[PDB]
Formats: C-alpha cells, structure tokens, sequence
C-alpha cells in the first residue's frame, strides 16, 4: 500500500500506527472508504460553518410557526433552535441517502465511486492519470477538511476566535 | 418383547446394602462405591450427558458415569454446605456497611440469611459457582468418552492443577476416592437434616444444639 | 401464470380496450399496478370502516400540537390533520418498505410472506386466492373511490351520512 | 447450510473483521451465540414494550416483602427490584431450560420445535425465515442496548421519557 | 408403540426401571391406561389452575338449591358441593363418550381427532413423534401434579389458593404432622 | 373350580332364552353365576350392616369434623349412605372401584381371588368334597340374603 | 367418495324407505339438499344460542322504525319483528350468494373454501370431517326443529323456559 | 542433608515415637511442618515481647471503629480485638504469601532468600545455621505455648503479670 | 543472559504484542527502558509514601521564596511548588548522572555499583535479584500510575484521601 | 595454627618465663585462658564505659528490693548492689553458657560463631583478626585491672574522678 | 596494579607535566601521597559539614580552660581554639598511628583493615573501589581547599555563608 491515492510528495505512505502492515486488501478498502466518507462530509461542513459564521442565511421562515433563518444561531447552537419537526427531516433524508442512494450499487471503478450510471459529469474525458490526480485531490482536500472542521468545533466550545 | 431393565432384574445378583433385595445386574461391581443399592432400578435406565445437546441426550448401555457425575457434584456441594450451615453459628458472622446495611450478614438462621444479605453477595457467589461449571463443560466437551466422573482437573495425575503436590500412591488414591464418595453420600443426608431443622426450629444448628446441650434455667 | 390470475366467471377476460393483444409486454407491470392499487385500496376501505366506527387510540397523536386521536376527523380530511413530523415519519418508514423490504418495483407482488405465512402449494387453491386478492382489490378500488366522492359531494363523513337518514 | 444464513441483500456476507476466512472453525459456535443473543434480545425488547405500557398482572410478587407487581419499576431496576429468593427461582428455571429442555450447547439452534411447530419443507422458504430470525434478532440486540443506555443517560424510564416528551437530545439539558 | 419408542423420551429413555414390561401385549394395555390417565389428569390440572384462580362463571349452578358458581370451593371438595342431580348429568355425558364416541375399550387411544395443518404427519413425521411424546409427558407430569394437588390439601387442610396465600410451602415448623 | 353347574342342587324355571335375542353377552351362564355369587356376597355383608346399624353400634368419634357430623347423627335405616356427605360417599365408592378392578376384579368370573375361606393373611385352602360343599353354601346363604334384603327394605 | 358419506358407526346406511336402491341417480341431488339443510340448521342452532344468551348488537336495527337490536324477541318471532325493507336486503344479498356466488345448483358442495380456508390432505381425515358436517347437520336439523316446536307449544322463548324452571313437561 | 539438620549435641537423633525408621517417607513434609511451626512461633514470641513492651504504632487501627493501636490488648486477645474486616486483609495477604510467593507446599523452606540474602556457601556453616533455625524454632514453640497458657491461667497479659509480681505460680508452673 | 531476566512465575514469558518474535533486535534498548522506568517508578512510589507521611526536611527549601519544605503539597503538585531556579539545579545534576556518571546509553543497566556494593557470583541467585528489580519495577510503574490517577480522580492527596475514609470506590 | 597467633609485630613472640620452649603441652590451655581472660576483660572495659556514662536500663532492677537501675553504683561495688536472687540468675545462666553452649573446656575457642557469624575464608586475614582479639584482649586485661585499682585507691568511681580532675598521681 | 589505579574515563592517564616517564620510580611515593592527602581531605570535608550543622558533643572540651564544645568556631578558627594540652594529645595518639599502627612509610596503602573490614576478591571490583577512593580523594582535596578560601577570603564560616545568602559571587 505504498503507491496509491494516499501516497503524497510530502509524505509517501505515512502510516505511523499498526494499521495495514499485511496484504489485507479488504481492510484497506474499508479504511479508504471511511476516509473518503469523512472527507466528503467535512468538506461541506467547513463551508457549512463558514457560511453560517459569516451570517449568511436562507431568505427566511424555516417554519410556518414564525421562525426565520436569521433567528437560528450559528455553530453548535444551530441544532438547539432548529424546530424538531424539521430536525427529523434532516436525519430521515440523510438516512434515506445513506441507506439507498449513496452506495456502489452497480459497481464502480474504485472505492467511493457512487456513479451508478445515473449521474455522470464527464469522467470519460480525462488523461487516465488526471483521473488519479482528481481522485487524489479530493482525498487530500477531504483530509484537510477533517482537521479543518475539527478545529472549528474545538475552538467554538473553547471560545477562541479563528 | 421384554424391557431392557426387566432383563437386569432377571439376573439380579445379591446385594450388600439391601442384602434381602437382590440388586439388579447393572451394578457390575466394577464401579467405586458399588454396594448393591438400587431398589428402584435407576442403574438399569442409565442416563447420558444431556447438557451437551440432543446428540448426548441418550444414555449408553451399562454406563453410569453421568449418574456418578451427578452423585459427586451433589455430594461435593453438600459437604461444603454442611460447614456453611454451621460455621456462621460457630465462628461468628461478618460485618456490614451502611451500603449493604448493618446486620445484613448477621442472620444466624441460615435460610433467611439468603434473603438478608445483599443480592450482589449472592450474584458473585453464583457467578463463581458458574465459572467452575464452565470449567466442567470445557473438560467434558474436550475429553468426551474418556472423561472420568468428578474430574475438574484438580490434583495428582496428568496436567491437572496441583499447587499442593498431593502425589498419592496409586492405591492410596483409590481410598481417597472412596473417602470422598462416602463423605459425599453422608453429607447429602446431613445437609438435608440441616436444611430441615433450620426450618423446623427457625434458628441455626448451634442455637439448637447449644440450647439442648445446656441445662434449663429453672433446672440450673 | 399471472395471465389467467384475474379472470372469473361473470366477466371473463373483459378488455374493452383490448390491451392484452395490443402492447402485451406491458401486462406484467399493469398486473403489478392493479395488485398494488388493489392492496392499498383494501387497506384504505377497511380503515374507513374503523375510522367511522370510532375505534380511536384513546391517547394523543401529538401532545406538542395537542392532537388527541379522537380530534382527527374520521373522513376525507383526516389525513390532513396529521402534523408535519407525523407525515414525515410515514414517508420515511414507507420509503423503507417500498424500496427496501417489499420493493414495489418487484412486479411479482411476491415478497415471501405468503397468505398468513404459508405457501399455498395446491396450484388450484393458490390460483383461487390470487383471484380473490384481485377481485376484492378491484371491488375496494371502486369502494374507496365511491367513498371519497360520497363525502366531498355531501360534506359529511360516513358516520354523519349514516346518522342522518341520508343514505337514499 | 448455516454459513449462507444471516447474509441478506443490502450488505451481503458482512464481516469487516474478516473472521470468516480467518477463523472458519469458530463460526459454528459464533452463529449459535448470535442466534441466542438475538432470541434473548427479542424477548427483552418485547418485554420493555409490555412493561412500559403498564401491563402488570395483579397482586404481590412477594407478599412477605409487601411488593406488588406494579411496585416493580419498568426500567433497568425492574429485574433487580425482585427479591433475591425470587430472582434465584427465575435463574434456576432458566438454567433448567437452557441446559435440559433447550440445551444451548446444541449449536444449530434446533430443539425439535419448528416455526410454530412446523418444519419449513421448502428450503428457500426455510432460509428466508432463518434470515428473518437472525435479522430481527440482530435488530433487537441494538434495540435493547439502545433502550438500556438511553435510560441510564437520560435518567428516566421508557415511559417517563415519553410522557415528558424528552425525544430531542439537542434542545434539552445534556452533553452537547 | 414399542418399536418407534413413543413413551421413551430423551432424559430417561425406556424408563421401565422396576421391570414391568415382560411382554409386548402388556405394554399396549399399560399405554392405553397411561394415555387415558394422562388425558384425564391434564384436564384435572387445568381445573385446579382455573378454580384456584377464582375464575368462575356468573349466575347459579343450581337455582333450585340456590348454589351460585362462586359458592363452590376451589379445592378437592368442590366437585361434591355440586348437587347429585347435576353430578349425574356429568357422569351420563362422560360415560356416553367413554362407550360410544371415544370408546375407552379402544386401546390405541386414536379416535380420529385430527386438527389438520397443526399435525401434518405425512409430510412431517418428526412432528408426529413430538406430539405423541408430548401427550404422554404432559399427561405424566399432570398425573403427578394432581397427586400433588390432592395430597397437599389433605395434609394441610387448605386448598391451593389458601395455602399459597399463607405461604405454607414447608412441612417444618407448622402445627401439622410430626415435622 | 367354582363355576360348575353342580353347586346349588337344582333346579329353577326359565333358562332365559330372551337373554340371547340381541344382548348375547349377558346370555353366558358363566357370568350369571358370577352375578348370582356377587349379588350374594354383597347381600350378606348388607344384612350384617343392617344388624350393626340397627343395634346402634354408632361409633366412637366424629364422621366429619368440618361439617360437625358425628357417627351418632346418621340414621340407621335405608337412608344411611345418602345422609353422609358426598365427599365421604365418594371415598367409599372409590375404594370399591379399586376392589372392583384391581384387587378383586369382577371381570374374573370365577370369583376366586385367592383368599381361602376363614383365615386372612394366609389362605385357608379347602381340598375335597367340603370345598365343593362350602361353595354351594356360599350361594345358598347368598340367596337367602338376597331375598332377605327386599323383605327388610320394603318396610 | 360421495355415496360413502352418511355412514358413521351405529346405523350405517340407514334408510327405512329403500330410496338408495329405488332411485340411485336421485341421490346427488338429495345429498346436496341434506348438506344444505344441515348447513342452514347448524347456523340456526348457534343463532338461537346467541339470541337467548342476550348477545345483542348494541344499537338500532331500524331507527326510522325506531326499534333497537335489543327489542327483537329471541325466539320464533325474530324474523317477524324485522321491517320489510330489511328483509328485502337479506333476501337480495343472499340471492347473490345462492345464485351468483356459492350456488345451490353446485351439488358437489365444495365451492372454493374448504375447511378453514385449506384442503384436507389426508383423504381418510377428509372423509371423516365430511361425515361430521353431515352428522352435526343432521343433529341440528332435529335440534332447531325441536327448539321451535318446544317454543310454540310453551309460549316462552328458550331464555324464558330455562329461567322460569319450566323444563320437564310432566 | 535434611535428615541430619535437626540433630544437635545433648540429644542427637531424638525421636521417642521412632518415626524416622517407621515412616521414613513422611519425614520430608514433617520437617517442613516443624520448620514452618518454628518460624511462625519465633515471630510470635518476639511479637509477644514487643506488644508487652508497649511499642505501638501511634495511631488508629480502625478509625471507623474508633480503635487506636494502643486500645488493643497486648495479650492473647490481641487479634480478637482486630475488626473482622482487618482480619480479612491479613488472611488475603497471607493467602498470596502462603500459596504463591512463599508457598508452603515447597517442603524445604528455600523460597528465594538466604540468611539475610546470603547463600551460605560453606556446607558445615550452612548446616550450623540450619540447626539454629530449627532449635530456636523448637524453643520458641515451647516459648509461645507456655506464654499462652500462663496468660489464660492468670487472666493477665505479660505486662500485667510483671506489674503485680505474679511470676510465682498460683496454678502450677513449669519453666527453665 | 537478558532474554530470560523478566521471566518469572505464573505468566512466564509475556508478550501479547509478540514483539520478542517481531523485533528481536530492539530488545536490548526495550529492556534497558523497562529497567530504567522500573528504577524511576520504584523511587517514586517510595517517594509518595515519604511525602504523605509528612517526613519533611525541617527548614526552608527556598528562603528567597519564603518556601518551607512543609509548604509543598504532598501530591502530584509537589514538583510544581519547587521554584524553577531550584528545578534547574535538579536537571543540571542529573544531566551529570544520566550522561556522564551512570550513562543511560549503557543498555546493560550495569554500572560500578552492584547490589549494595556486592556482585553476586551465583548465577541463579543473581538472576533471582535481577528478576526482583524488574518485577518490583513493573509493580511500581503500575503503582505510581494508580497513585497519580486516583489523586486527580478525587482531588485529594493520598494523605487526605486516607484521612477521609475515601478508599472504597463510591463515586466511580 | 595457634602457635604464632599471639605473636604480633613490635615485640614478636614474647616469653620472659620461657614457657613456650619450656612445657609445650600446656600452651593450648594457656592460649585458651589468655583468649578467655581477654574476652571477659574486653566486655568489662566496655562495661565500665557504659556504666560511667550513666546509660541505664530505665526502670527497677529489683522492685521488691526497691532498686532502680540508677541506684546501682558504677564502680566495683556495682556487682555487690545486685540482690542475691539476681546474682544467682547470672550464675545459673552462665553455667549453661560456660558448660553447654560455649563450653570452656573447648580450648580451640571457636564454638559455633565466627566473625559476625561467618568464617573469614582467608588464612592470612583470619590470622590477622585472631591477632586482634588477643591484642585487644591483652590491652583490656590491663585496662580493667587499672580501672579497678584506681577505683579502690581513690575511693571514687570513674565518673566521680573526671569530676574532681584526678589525673595526676 | 597500582599504575592503572588512578585512571578514569573522562581524562584517562592525566599527566600534563609528563612525570610518569620523567620520574617513573617516584610514582610509588606520589601515589601514596595522593592517597594520603585524599584520605585526610575526605575526612576534612565531612568534618566541615558536621561542624557547620552545629552537631556538637554536648559537654566541655576543657573544664580547666572553661571551654565547651559549642565554644569552638566551626570554620578555619576551630583548631586554633583547641588548647595546647589538647593538641599535644592529638599529636601523641596520631604519632602512634602514623608511625606504628598504620605507618605512613608503608606506601602500599592497604593496612590490615580492608574495605569495611572485607577484602575484595574480585580484581575488577577491587580496582574499581580503589579508583573511587582516589577520585573522591581528588574531589575532596580541591573541595576542602575551596572551603578554606571561602572563609579566608570572606571572613565568614560556612553556616552563615548560607544563612545570609552570601554565596552570590
Ligand atoms: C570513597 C570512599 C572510599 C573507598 C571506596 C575506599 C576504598 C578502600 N579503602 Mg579507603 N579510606 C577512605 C575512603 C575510601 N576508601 C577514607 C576517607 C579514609 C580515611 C578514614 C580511608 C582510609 C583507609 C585505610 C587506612 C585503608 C583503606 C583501604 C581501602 C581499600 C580496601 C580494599 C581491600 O580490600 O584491600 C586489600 C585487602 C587486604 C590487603 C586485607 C584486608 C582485608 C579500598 C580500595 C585499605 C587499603 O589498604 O587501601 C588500599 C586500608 O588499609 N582506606
Ligand atoms: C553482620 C554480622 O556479623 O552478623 C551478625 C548478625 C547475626 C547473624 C544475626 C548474629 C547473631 C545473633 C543475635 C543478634 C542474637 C540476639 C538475640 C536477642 C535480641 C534475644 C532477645 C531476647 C529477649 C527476650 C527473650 C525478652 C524476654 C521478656 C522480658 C524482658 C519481659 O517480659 C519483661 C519486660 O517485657 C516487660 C514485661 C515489661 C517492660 O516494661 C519491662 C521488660 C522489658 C523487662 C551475629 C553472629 O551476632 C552477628
């Protein structure tokens, strides 16, 4: 596992702990799945904090009860003032995505390929190493976004401005 | 045509414990403690290790190794339980906190001392009694047909636990087996009388013997 | 086979559109829709009976919105009295039924549950019950559609249509 | 066979630890532990619904302790509010069931009773209900540990939490 | 039957420990009695479970004698508080079953009572052996339970509802017997 | 053997050809001797029971301590068994039922249950002509007790 | 089969009219009437048991005629105390049953339902229950006839004959 | 060897019972019991001297029972005044010492240590100190039992018996 | 003779990681670290016993800070009460020890001192004491950790926890 | 070899009577007396130091005779202030020592013990320590005789002298 | 051997004047003097610690001169406070040591005493302890001379050099 998506020019196959020192492809493909899974969430979460921390809101009335989007605070306090009928819909739809329409159903080219032959914005017009270059970009962009969103969550409860 | 146990009462050798009653043929004399005592004929209907599953529910013919397994485990508990019926009344009791409650371990009636001590006292006793019965099944499952009854791998012979040495002679070892079995059968009768007198008197046996081995206050 | 599964005596095949000769490849889904529309309409019309008989659940549907189970109307607008998180829980659970557990794209109509749990192995007895699931579904489709138009045209629910003398 | 049971559609043969190709000798008991843990937790989940619906019998479980059946709590402390002489009678009978009547050293889970007494003679129908026992048993293992942990974290039983409407863990007073 | 081993169940096997079967013909007589005694003692055991739970009918068993259903004791003397004009109706109907409908001279015990798909013995012969053994085993356990229920009332004077309300489950320390 | 036709010295009228019309089990002579002997044996212990109850050998004690019925309260007439409690009359007929099926089974038509004549706990076996002589005296005294009860129960 | 169905134990093939040998082809018609008369009379005996146990429907049978369900007598005058628009609904729905649905011209007896939904697989078990329907149908034919005759020759219903202690005719 | 280790000058080989030739195989444990009894009784004599010189640890043995170290009797009722949770600590520690660390089934008493950590390499000198340990153990065995019967027959500890001048026997004495 | 020096009773050879079969070449350092961590923790559990028994040095540790020996806490915060001009004097002298006098680069653990100045010529007697130093060193590593963890889990030092009767695990 | 054990450096072998070259068979008892007189006198000079430094046993030596340990003199009359039931306990215990445990008939000297319980394992440093026991025995035999002579001449103990300053004759 | 007894690791054979080959026969005296000066200096360093902790003998050194043990200064002026009849006693007893008992003309160094009375049989352990005696003698020689010049350049003993905080250079 020394020349793959994670092998980078600054640190090629870092691996300090005792994770994959064997020929276990099935253990690597599970761990590569979750790292791409944590990265794709934390990429939207870094933007999803800095949109709310900048005060940007949807144009108003998150409910018919008379609660605007600007009334909902930013950060960890957002989950407390979201109305609970809509808090179920956030968990039900994300669960609808994560159970049904997010998987490698038809069989993709790699780990994390969720194009089931349904949505495809190209992926044929590439140089076959630009495919591996674009895949290694979203791994490392997903890598920095995990440490990014962990910094914004540890320093909100601390109160330190960033 | 005939029963498998009616043919064992047809041979029906002479007995020693019931010398007027003609013990059945399934007491071959080859077992330890064979004194020809089976008036109800349980040895003619031998039992198998039913706890291992449905494949072990049926008993082999002429094999009383699981009746002897149940005889030894009843008698080994009954020996420890005679002392447990006695020793709180003789050597005092244990003290309690305000957590367990004071006078929790102090009930000298041994039967309602079960409901007086905390449940964690009995849960940990039961789980330690459980742990050696897990040890017994892992010995029975491993040895199978070559398992001698009462073996928890404690003592003299093969790779058993022997922290005391205990290297008996190979014929002094068979009188220790007979001393154990005769104390197994005796303490089973003794722990029944301890349990039945503790209900009939309501006190422990030292408060019952000690009140009967003393002179009355109007007589002194 | 599913081709003879819906034909009974007093109508037989009965295609005024003739859609078994024309486009016969679409019959395998139209049977799956008629079986699906039948099973929903049977459960909708035995539920209309128990709604208007007042067999309610004696509690609160939503105490945060102060909805007792008896507060919901027993007619056509009773589905609208269910709140936002109430209708979201129905859409979330039956997405797990219609796509995962008993997937509604499976055109067999056969999700391994049988008729009260048993495989009817007699093929003449099994073909009789599937004529019954279709015929009682067909009569409930006209039943549940003759109950909505009997409420939106008279205003009353079924309990009030019967406790008025307003049948004839 | 046994090794294809428990592998249903959305995950297939799901073993992220890889102990099927690593330890195939220990599977024949580990299925028996999974099936037993499932069957225990299915009766445990059904029990918590019956307890918290206040379905009690009548009278005293222990008239010497003056302890009614309704006096027993409907949460984690329910089985430990039974007196020790009563708890010993349950465990003695359940050990009689789990060693003699339904001996749990029998690893295929087959105890002479079928599914409501009947053998399922169709082999693909038998494998479907063998998977339905495993899947409902695996779902009830999460359900009973999700009812036990969520009682000791919120401090209320399943009836008191629902009475209170304490369903949202984001706007209450808890951690995070 | 002897060959399929119907009474011999897995704890004890062929439990004839005193050697009473010396003939295959005397087994069919004894099994005809054991199965008949077990069928009677099972309904006797369900009786004492219903009677001692206080579950009675509403009204009068004998309005001519003013005997309500709740006036009958739930113990071993409740059958004989019934008037003998009413007890003759029980013996006449039960005797008509014993001679005509389920003739007890039929030593097989089979009277054609088949509850079809709950015993499909031709497809499932293992269910035949399970239900044949469980008729005997439940009949044997209820035979000893009804000797349990009968003698526990004799030696204590209280029926099962009264001796359980008092917690009287030990023959030691009480004023009854020499123990 | 106690089933011979030579005991009671003969002879009487009908021979009962109606017995073999459609109830042919009851037309067997060997059962009619078993019935005549058993009606005889029950009648002989019933006239002694008539003598003991009418001489007021009442008993020492209570018959039912719960109902408060002493033995002196039950009548001496023909309503004696029907005035004791039905829970007590059941125990009488139950113990006869063990006798009627298990101990002295009435299906054994000979009547010989291996008891001898006068000696309990070891049978007094009669051997020859006096064995056959005591057999007919059992029947002849059984017949006089059968006609003696209907003479003593009509008034 | 079909002809070996009314033969249980005691009387066997009992007919003191000779009509199994006089008309051998007019038997399937007569067995179909015997089975239909049995099924009607069996439901009528259980009906008189439910009526005279005062199990009523807790409402109004005809609120325009203003009679409750606990206003119809539980004896022979039950159908007579029903409005004729309600009898017209009974006679027309069972016209659909007796002609269009499970008919009476189907002399075989089995329409589609079987014994509690299923078919009895063992033919000796199946022929046993076919005699049971015949015997219980034959006994309820005499049973419901003696419930109506004992009512009209007393003037009381089945509930009133029992509660008033008037059972023995002597 | 071990059979030459108990014999000293004025008596030599001393067995009135004659079990050195009668039971020659039971000697190897009976030496280990004599050595164990001697070692236990030597610490019991020195402890009896220390308790009656009023050397106390200056504190509280059981502050829950308000039991100081100086409140404990310095005689034969010393450990009868220790609370039962304190005797449990003594038995649990010497279960670890008498079964695992220095196990008494080791019938030579040669666990890990020497004489003050020294292995005496001279065999005539090592046999001399092995004779001393047995002889001082035999003297302290008589010394602890005569101490114990002199207390229960006087009702006094050894401090009180030397306070009242009660060295002379009111019963009947036997001393060197 | 270093492979067999930690091997004692019941456990025998104990390596759940299997590092004696994975890294046979790094054992000489890893033994020298276990011996050093044992010697440091053995002088530390004895240290908490001395500090919680209030054995102090009867004077001023820092008269410039007006700090007595009895003013320092007897728990985990005792090293923090020492001023940094005195903490520099500790590190300056043990730099002379751990680099020059008894250098910790010497992986034997063996310096000019023996066991109380004595070299043990009997090899089984010497390996018995080397096993004791490792075993008492291992038991003091788990002892000095269970003393620092149980202090911050109660806030009190070992003197104040024992005085309050806080031995039984009530809150945990 | 006991024959060169007494001879030290500054005088060598010393025999003004010439009883080594006189009777040779009496030497092993005369060595046994010189060693025994040394060991008794060395424990006596240390005993005069402890008594005159007022180190006492903090109690009553004889509470029947009302004798504290402080009341015993520290000179030559200290042994005579002991009661006669105390001098016999010294007499009968040291009979067990001198006849049985460390029997004075053993003219070799080594009873059971060595130099703090051990043999010295070395014939030239054990002979050096055997020289020390004799030489420190010889200087203490003169030391205890000079302690007792000036005790009775001056009439004071060794604490009353050194309180008067009696250091010149 | 004696020629390898002074070497240690951080200096080795430290002869900056090269006198080991310039005067090879004079090494036996100079080793004996370096060991003699070290043994005096290590007793002198430990002595300065005991003097300046005010551990005193609790009495009178000279009642004729009315001089208690506490009347003697701890630092450099401590041997000057001893009377000349006491310095005659020091030079008389240590004339018996330095000439007769442990004579300083004996250049070998080892007298009859060992290291705490024991010979060291291991030659690698004996030579190690011989190196410690020289090195601790070397460290105390410059150590005691650094305590004398910390008083004759300050005028203040080692006790109140620490009390007044006057160790700042
Ligand atoms: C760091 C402290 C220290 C150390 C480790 C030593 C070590 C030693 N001393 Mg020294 N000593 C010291 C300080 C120290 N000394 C001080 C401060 C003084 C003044 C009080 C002395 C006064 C002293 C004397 C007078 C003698 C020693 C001797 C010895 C040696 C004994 C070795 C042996 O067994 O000889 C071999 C053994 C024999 C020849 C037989 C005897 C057994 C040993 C090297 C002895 C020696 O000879 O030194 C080389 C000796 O006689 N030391
Ligand atoms: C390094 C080296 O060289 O090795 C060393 C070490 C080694 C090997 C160990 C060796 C040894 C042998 C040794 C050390 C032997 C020592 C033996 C010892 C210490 C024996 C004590 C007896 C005391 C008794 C019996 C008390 C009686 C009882 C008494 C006194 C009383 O009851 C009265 C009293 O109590 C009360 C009642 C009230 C109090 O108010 C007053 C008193 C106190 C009066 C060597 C050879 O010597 C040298």
């Amino acid at each position: 596992f020394e020349n793959e998506l994670g092998a980078q020019p600054p640190l090629g196959f870092f691996d300090p702990l005792g994770l994959v020192e064997d020929g276990n492809q099935a253990k690597f493909d599970r761990l590569r799945y979750v790292e791409l899974k944590h990265g794709r969430i934390s990429m939207l979460a870094v933007v999803g904090y800095l949109i709310e921390k900048a005060g940007i809101r949807l144009p108003g009335n998150i409910s018919y009860d008379g609660t605007s989007f600007a009334d909902i605070p930013d950060g960890f306090a957002a989950l407390s003032k979201i109305p609970d009928a809509g808090l179920f819909q956030l968990f039900a739809f994300i669960g609808f995505l994560e159970v049904f329409v997010m998987k490698d159903i038809t069989g993709g080219e790699f780990v994390g390929d969720f194009r089931n032959g349904f949505i495809d914005f190209g992926w044929d017009s590439f140089d076959e190493e630009t495919k591996l270059k674009k895949r290694a970009i979203e791994l490392n962009q997903g890598r920095a976004a995990m440490m990014g969103i962990l910094a914004l969550m540890v320093h909100e409860k601390l109160g330190v401005s960033l | 045509g005939a029963s498998p146990s009616a043919d064992a009462w047809a041979n029906s050798i002479e007995s020693k414990a019931l010398p007027f009653a003609r013990a059945p043929a399934t007491l071959d004399g080859t077992m330890l403690g064979d004194f020809g005592f089976d008036p109800l004929g349980f040895s003619t209907v031998p039992v198998g290790p039913w706890f291992t599953g449905i494949e072990g529910r049926n008993g082999q013919i002429g094999n009383l190794n699981w009746y002897r397994e149940a005889e030894l485990i009843h008698g080994r508990i009954a020996q420890v339980a005679v002392v447990g019926f006695i020793a709180p009344g003789l050597f005092g009791t244990l003290p309690g906190n305000e957590w367990t409650g004071v006078d929790a371990y102090s009930n000298l009636n041994p039967l309602e001392a079960f409901s007086q001590v905390p449940g964690l006292a009995i849960l940990q006793i039961f789980l330690f009694m459980s742990y050696l019965e897990v040890r017994r099944i892992n010995i029975i499952k491993e040895e199978g047909e070559n398992y001698m009854p009462g073996d928890l791998r404690i003592g003299q012979g093969e790779g058993r636990w022997n922290p005391f040495g205990l290297d008996y002679s190979p014929e002094a070892y068979e009188e220790k087996r007979l001393q154990e079995l005769k104390h197994c059968r005796l303490a089973m009768i003794g722990v029944f009388g301890l349990w039945a007198q503790a209900q009939a008197s309501g006190v422990g046996v030292t408060e019952q013997i000690g009140a009967a081995l003393t002179t009355p206050d109007y007589y002194a | 086979s599913e081709i003879e599964l819906g034909v009974t005596e007093p109508l037989g095949v009965y295609d005024p559109l003739g859609w078994l000769e024309s486009e016969p490849e679409a019959f395998e889904r139209r049977r799956a829709v008629e079986r699906k529309h039948g099973r929903v309409a049977m459960a909708a019309v035995v539920g209309t009976i128990v709604h208007n008989n007042h067999i309610v659940f004696d509690g609160y549907l939503s105490p945060s919105n102060n909805l007792k189970f008896s507060d919901i109307p027993t007619g056509v607008d009773g589905i609208r009295a269910i709140p936002t998180a109430g209708l979201a829980q129905i859409l979330a659970f039956f997405a797990l039924v219609e796509l995962a557990w008993m997937p509604a794209s499976k055109y067999d109509g056969d999700y391994g549950v049988g008729y009260f749990g048993t495989d009817i192995k007699d093929p003449e007895e099994k073909a009789r019950k599937l004529n019954v699931e279709l015929n009682n579904g067909r009569a409930a489709m006209m039943g549940i559609m003759g109950n909505m138009v009997a409420e939106v045209l008279t205003g009353q629910t079924m309990y009030e249509q019967y406790a008025s003398g307003h049948i004839s | 066979s046994e090794i294809e049971l428990g592998a249903t559609e959305p995950l297939g043969v799901f073993d992220p630890l890889g102990w099927l190709e690593t330890e195939p000798e220990a599977f024949e008991r580990r299925r028996a532990v999974e099936r037993k843990h499932g069957r225990v937790a299915m009766a445990a989940v059904v029990g918590t619904i019956v307890h918290n619906n206040h379905i009690v019998f009548d009278g005293y479980i222990s008239p010497s302790n003056n302890l009614k059946f309704s006096d027993i709590p409907t949460g984690i402390d329910g089985i430990f509010s039974v007196p020790t002489a009563g708890l010993a009678q349950i465990i003695a009978f359940l050990g009689f069931v789990e060693l003699a009547w339904l001996p749990a050293s029998q690893y295929d889970g087959d105890y002479g009773v079928g599914y409501f007494g009947n053998d399922i003679l169709d082999p693909e129908e038998k494998a479907r209900k063998l998977n339905a026992e495993l899947n409902n048993g695996r779902a009830a293992m999460m359900g009973i540990m999700g009812n036990m942990v969520a009682e000791k974290i919120t401090g209320q039983t399943m009836y008191e939490q629902y009475a209170a409407g304490h369903f949202n863990p984001f706007n209450d007073g808890e951690g995070f | 039957e002897l060959e399929d081993g119907i009474g011999a169940v897995a704890p004890l096997g062929y439990f004839d420990p005193l050697g009473y079967i010396k003939d295959e013909e005397t087994f069919i007589r004894y099994r005809a009695v054991e199965r008949k005694h077990g069928r009677v003692a099972m309904m006797a055991m369900l009786g004492t479970f219903v009677h001692n739970n206080g579950w009675t009918f509403d009204g009068y068993l004998s309005p001519s004698q003013g005997l309500k259903f709740s006036d009958i004791d739930s113990g071993i003397g409740g059958l004989f508080q019934v008037p003998p004009a009413g007890l003759a109706q029980i013996i006449l109907l039960c005797g008509f079953v014993e001679l005509a409908w389920w003739p007890a001279s039929n030593l097989s015990g089979d009277y054609g009572v088949r509850l079809g798909t709950l015993n499909d013995w031709e497809e499932q012969p293992a269910k035949y052996y399970r239900q044949k053994n469980a008729e005997l085993n439940n009949g044997r356990a209820a035979m000893m339970g009804i000797l349990g229920t009968f003698t526990h009332e004799v030696i204590t004077g209280q029926n099962f509802a009264e001796q359980a309300a008092a917690g009287h489950f030990s023959p030691f320390g009480d004023g009854q017997g020499f123990f | 053997e106690p089933l011979g036709l030579y005991d009671p010295l003969g002879w009487l009228d009908p021979e009962k050809d109606p017995a073999s019309k459609f109830a042919t089990f009851h037309a067997n002579f060997e059962r009619r001797r078993a019935v005549e002997r058993k009606h005889g044996r029950i009648a002989m212990v019933a006239v002694v029971g008539m003598l003991f109850h009418n001489a007021d050998i009442e008993f020492p004690g209570y018959l039912s301590k719960e109902l408060g019925i002493r033995f002196s309260d039950v009548p001496n007439g023909m309503n004696g068994l029907f005035s004791i409690p039905l829970a007590g009359l059941t125990q009488i007929v139950f113990a006869i039922g063990v006798m009627e099926l298990a101990i002295w089974p009435a299906s054994n038509y000979s009547g010989d249950y291996g008891t001898g004549y006068g000696r309990p706990f070891v049978p007094n076996v009669l051997e020859g002509d006096e064995l056959k002589y005591k057999l007919d005296m059992e029947i002849n005294q059984g017949r006089a007790a059968m006609m003696g009860i209907m003479g003593a129960l009509v008034g």
